[PDB]
């Protein structure tokens, strides 16, 4: 059965409306709730190559989509529009009423490439892909999202213990190989200047790196492609989100020491 | 069972975000015409691991995910709402489908003060017995 | 509360439409490839304003709106069919919901047959007191 | 709360499920009913642009659809074929098995232009767009409708209280710079022939009107457009439905006095 | 009423198919991405014809179409899923919708134990009546 | 009321939720059940002819879909793809998650043409058309579906009385004057080599021929059409499914006796 979730002995605990006794009280529906929960709070990598490689493209699984009531601050969403080599699209268009979550603090947004086989796109370890008060099996094109999971709980009646505004930043990658074993990403700072990136690559690491390539004028002042590559001796940030230099050249391929 | 975070961490800290179902009193902001757009109907709130809540809750989403999937995966719904009006449906028939036989296990009747209202009331009989 | 009729005007009657859940039993009427077509299931009745029912109806319908709206913008279901069916759950969880407390005001269960079947009773051991 | 009436001392009340008393009896949801009531009953002016003064276009708002089991029969409703200045459409399609309102005795159809600010139309009052059992919150594209608002009830169990066929006519408009403050609005008499439409126009008038141009042969005889105006002395019919000459000519203006 | 088979024949067996609600707990076998495709959900079972219950449940299905029918018209929901949970509602509401009247026919506590609760206990009030 | 089957007294009984008596138990849901029985297993006829003559179009009525939770797995199942005479389809597309009955031993597939005066294909005896888990009123293009009826039961909560895999094969059909008094039918052996249908003609033995056909040699070995027919005196099997030569020729019609 669905577990449900219950506040006994100062404590969380699984039972059932089967498992209950009779000092147990639900005298309306309000005490029912659905909660998504993101998967960056179990201390996920939520970097763009780590965070790929838990979906992946699969055919013959019908999706399906449960509605939840409550969810979590993201510090990091993602907004897929990966096309096949041919130029056909990948991911389906989203379907009426499924919007994109709702706080993101960083919005990732990938454009790319793949082979894509397969005519969904599903998480390989289980969990939703967490969209505005929507839980999808599967990734919807160019609909920003969460990973995460559902719980259910019945509240108490009145108090259940013992005892900052909302910015979103988007940034780009471009892709190619998407959901494969060489899967390549590119951080975009504009149109023609890039970064090869890597999963040590914080948010805030490539906004900052980012704020540089413009104030420094790093940018591509040609018709050509620019690719950065930043040398393994430049540190980023292994801690969680809620707990926490030179310029040569040798498209054209460069270095930052 | 209990509820026993094994996570590699637990974010401590449930910053959340919700819709107030009776949420716009203020003049004619009800209106939809008047009204938030999409983006600006949710209120927030946050709520700290008093009592391991939070670490639990996080753990209890994880332990949902095989059971909600395998009902996904039965349904022929294409999106799935009544999943909590079930549970309360469930919760009713568990403690009232049957016959309620009184001071049973499975019957939730309290005759505690019918109890005391007929020891209080052979008073007026055993008590009253006026020859 | 009590209903107040605060509209320019009222109609006092209801001159009204409605389908019959169970309104198709001669012949092969129900069938769907015989039967009526959309514009043909439709039942008509009067209704007039005795109990001032009609014109209180009018109000609560208008009063009821912006607790309605606010619903539908927390909703994500684009069509909602659900609203009768939770109030009937709610109905029985405000009742049942919780253990029964016999004399309590929040526990409809009577005892008037109960009391007078011991009452009566009593009168074998009392009454059948033979020496 | 959504509120819930029930009939208590020979007469309705707001309540709710929460406020009931053990005398109070739901045996059956059959006893349960939503209704749809017109806003004609309750004194609104129903002609064309008294009506239309109260929708308006916005966007960001997701429409919304809620059922409701019985309606009124009405006099007035409406039907929208508006389309911008470059010719496309301004309203949605009626989503699938969303019908028009079944029972109305004049439906005022609409067919015109204005700017259409906005991704879909909205009851400025707040009321409800009332079709085939089916409330929206927007105009669907030429799909007839009502203006109302819905009420749920507990009935009870047995009876309530102490103690013509159907026949539509369709009466056709042309518009322009529909929405806004300087909107203008000609009844049909045929494809070129008109009247200017005014807010003390009663539909009989113009069903009136519009049988004594046909029968003095008062149409346009040409190629061209003909715009009839009735002058301020003719008067029509301030009473609600429930309780209820020359022609000269000066495009073609003229003058029935 | 009872189910009169009525019909040309009767297959006496019942070779079914279903989804399991809970059914792949073996591995990863739950998590859609591995899990089986559309063809592969389903369990199947064979029933004979035990006190006639195959011969009347052919019968059931057919008697039961008029209603639905009927039923179908009636709603404007495209997709219908709620007829069972609207079954489970009218059950509890029929038995639970009213004040319960201890020993009512329409009243299902049984006070079998706390009958016989009392009339042990009277021996605690008539049996100890030392003087 | 919808009726709703209980097993009492060793045998199954209508009844619904107002009759019962407080012995009877409700204690879950899931004692709740639909379930899908096929009209194969009250005797009907299953061949194509007489299949298809149950069968009609109809406009006005919009259709309805209800779910079952469990089936019979069938003999029969059928899949249409039907267009008029000028090459426009008679039948819609399958709405979404909408997938084909799971269990059939012999699936007709018939392709043809007709008039289909109406914009829906129902039951003429009111029974459904049974796909994967939903039950329609309609026939949807190119989807297998078994014709059946719905029952709902309140099963025991624990032991309800006293005391080979899936193959499934096609068999594919040329239609002309489909859903009309002169309809005609072909069994297809290969593109150019047909036989002409009749009623008697079993799913085993259309298998048989067909197996005959492929090994005796007497496909068409031109560019043209070819007819076999089986005269009268070729018997091929009235008893259900549960309880179970020379060829000469005279477009190219012939004999095969
Ligand atoms: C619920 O929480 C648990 C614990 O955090 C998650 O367990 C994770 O399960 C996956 C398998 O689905 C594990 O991945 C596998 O790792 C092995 C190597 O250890 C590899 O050989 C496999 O190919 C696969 O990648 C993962 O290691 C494991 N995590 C931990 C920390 O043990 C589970 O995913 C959560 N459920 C949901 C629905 O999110
Ligand atoms: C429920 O019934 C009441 C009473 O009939 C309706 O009240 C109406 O509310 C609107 C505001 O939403 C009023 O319109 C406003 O009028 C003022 C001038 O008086 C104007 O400055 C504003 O711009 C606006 O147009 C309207 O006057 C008022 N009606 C009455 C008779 O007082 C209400 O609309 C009904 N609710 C629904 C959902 O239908
Ligand atoms: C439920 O079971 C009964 C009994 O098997 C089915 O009864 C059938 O009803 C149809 C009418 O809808 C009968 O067809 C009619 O036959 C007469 C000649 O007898 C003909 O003149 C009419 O034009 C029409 O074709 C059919 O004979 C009858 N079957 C039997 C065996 O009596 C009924 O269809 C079943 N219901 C469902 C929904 O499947
Ligand atoms: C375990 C419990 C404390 C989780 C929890 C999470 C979110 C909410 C918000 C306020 C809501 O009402 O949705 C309440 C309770
Ligand atoms: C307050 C009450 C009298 C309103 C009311 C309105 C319509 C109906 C119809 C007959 C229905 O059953 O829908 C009943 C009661
Ligand atoms: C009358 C009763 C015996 C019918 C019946 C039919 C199918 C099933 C399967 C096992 C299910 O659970 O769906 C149970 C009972
Ligand atoms: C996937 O790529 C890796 C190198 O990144 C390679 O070693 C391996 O052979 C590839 N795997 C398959 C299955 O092709
Ligand atoms: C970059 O390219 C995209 C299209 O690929 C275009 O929409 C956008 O305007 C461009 N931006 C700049 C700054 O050139
Ligand atoms: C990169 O820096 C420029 C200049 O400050 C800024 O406009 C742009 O938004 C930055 N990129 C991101 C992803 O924030
Ligand atoms: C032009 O190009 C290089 C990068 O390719 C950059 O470092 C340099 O500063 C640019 N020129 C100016 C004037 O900024
Ligand atoms: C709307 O039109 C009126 C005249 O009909 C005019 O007085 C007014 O200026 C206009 N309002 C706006 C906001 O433009
Ligand atoms: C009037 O014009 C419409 C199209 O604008 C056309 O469909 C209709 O047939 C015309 N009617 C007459 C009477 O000319
Ligand atoms: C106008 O009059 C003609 C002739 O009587 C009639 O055919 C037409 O339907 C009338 N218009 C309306 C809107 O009834
Ligand atoms: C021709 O035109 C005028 C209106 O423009 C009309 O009054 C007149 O009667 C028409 N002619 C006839 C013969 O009806
Ligand atoms: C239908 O066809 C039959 C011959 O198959 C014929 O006798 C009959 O006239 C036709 N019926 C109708 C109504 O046209
Ligand atoms: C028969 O024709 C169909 C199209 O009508 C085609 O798809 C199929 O490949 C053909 N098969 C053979 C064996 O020729
Ligand atoms: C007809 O026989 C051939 C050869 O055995 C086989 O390939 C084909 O599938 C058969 N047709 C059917 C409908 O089984
Ligand atoms: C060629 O055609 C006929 C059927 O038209 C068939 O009986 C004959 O056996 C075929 N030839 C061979 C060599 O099979």
């Amino acid at each position: 059965s669905i577990p449900l979730g219950v506040i006994h002995n100062s404590a969380l605990q699984v039972s059932d409306v089967d498992k209950l006794v009779c000092r147990d009280k639900l005298s309306s529906t309000n005490q029912l709730r659905s909660v998504g929960l993101n998967l960056e709070g179990n201390g996920v990598a939520t970097d763009v190559p780590s965070a790929t490689k838990r979906w992946g493209f699969r055919s013959g699984v019908p999706p399906k989509v449960v509605n939840y009531e409550a969810g979590e601050w993201a510090e990091n969403c993602y907004n897929l529009e990966i096309k096949k080599p041919d130029g056909s699209e990948c991911l389906p268009a989203a379907p009426d009423g499924i919007r994109g979550f709702p706080r993101c603090r960083y919005v990732h947004k990938v454009s790319g490439t793949g082979p894509c086989a397969g005519d969904f796109a599903f998480h390989k370890e289980g969990a939703f892909f967490l969209y505005d008060r929507l839980a999808s099996t599967v990734i919807y094109r160019g609909t920003t999202f969460a990973e995460g999971v559902v719980a259910f709980l019945i509240l108490p009646q009145a108090k259940k213990d013992f005892f900052s505004g909302y910015y979103s930043t988007t940034i780009r990658y471009q892709a190619t190989g998407f959901g494969t074993n060489e899967t390549e990403y590119l951080f975009e700072v504009d149109n023609l200047t890039y970064v090869q990136l890597e999963s040590r690559f914080t948010p805030q690491f490539l906004l900052q790196l980012n704020e540089t390539i413009y104030t420094s004028g790093k940018r591509s002042n040609t018709t050509g492609k620019l690719i950065w590559k930043v040398n393994p001796e430049i540190d980023t940030t292994e801690w969680a989100f809620w707990e926490t230099l030179s310029f040569t050249v040798v498209x054209x391929x460069x270095x930052x020491x | 069972e209990a509820i026993v975070n094994a996570q590699p961490k637990c974010n401590p800290n449930l910053h959340y975000w919700t819709t107030q179902d009776e949420g716009a009193a203020i003049g004619l902001a009800w209106i939809p015409y008047f009204g938030p757009a999409a983006e600006g109907i949710y209120i927030e709130g946050l709520m700290h691991n008093q009592d391991g809540l939070i670490c639990g809750l996080r753990q209890l989403a994880n332990e949902t995910t095989q059971a909600l999937q395998l009902f996904l995966r039965a349904t022929t719904e294409l999106r799935t709402f009544s999943i909590l009006n079930r549970k309360a449906i469930d919760f009713l028939l568990q403690r009232w489908g049957g016959t309620c036989h009184i001071l049973g296990p499975d019957c939730c009747i309290e005759p505690h003060d019918w109890t005391k209202n007929i020891t209080d009331k052979i008073d007026q009989i055993i008590h009253d017995f006026v020859d």
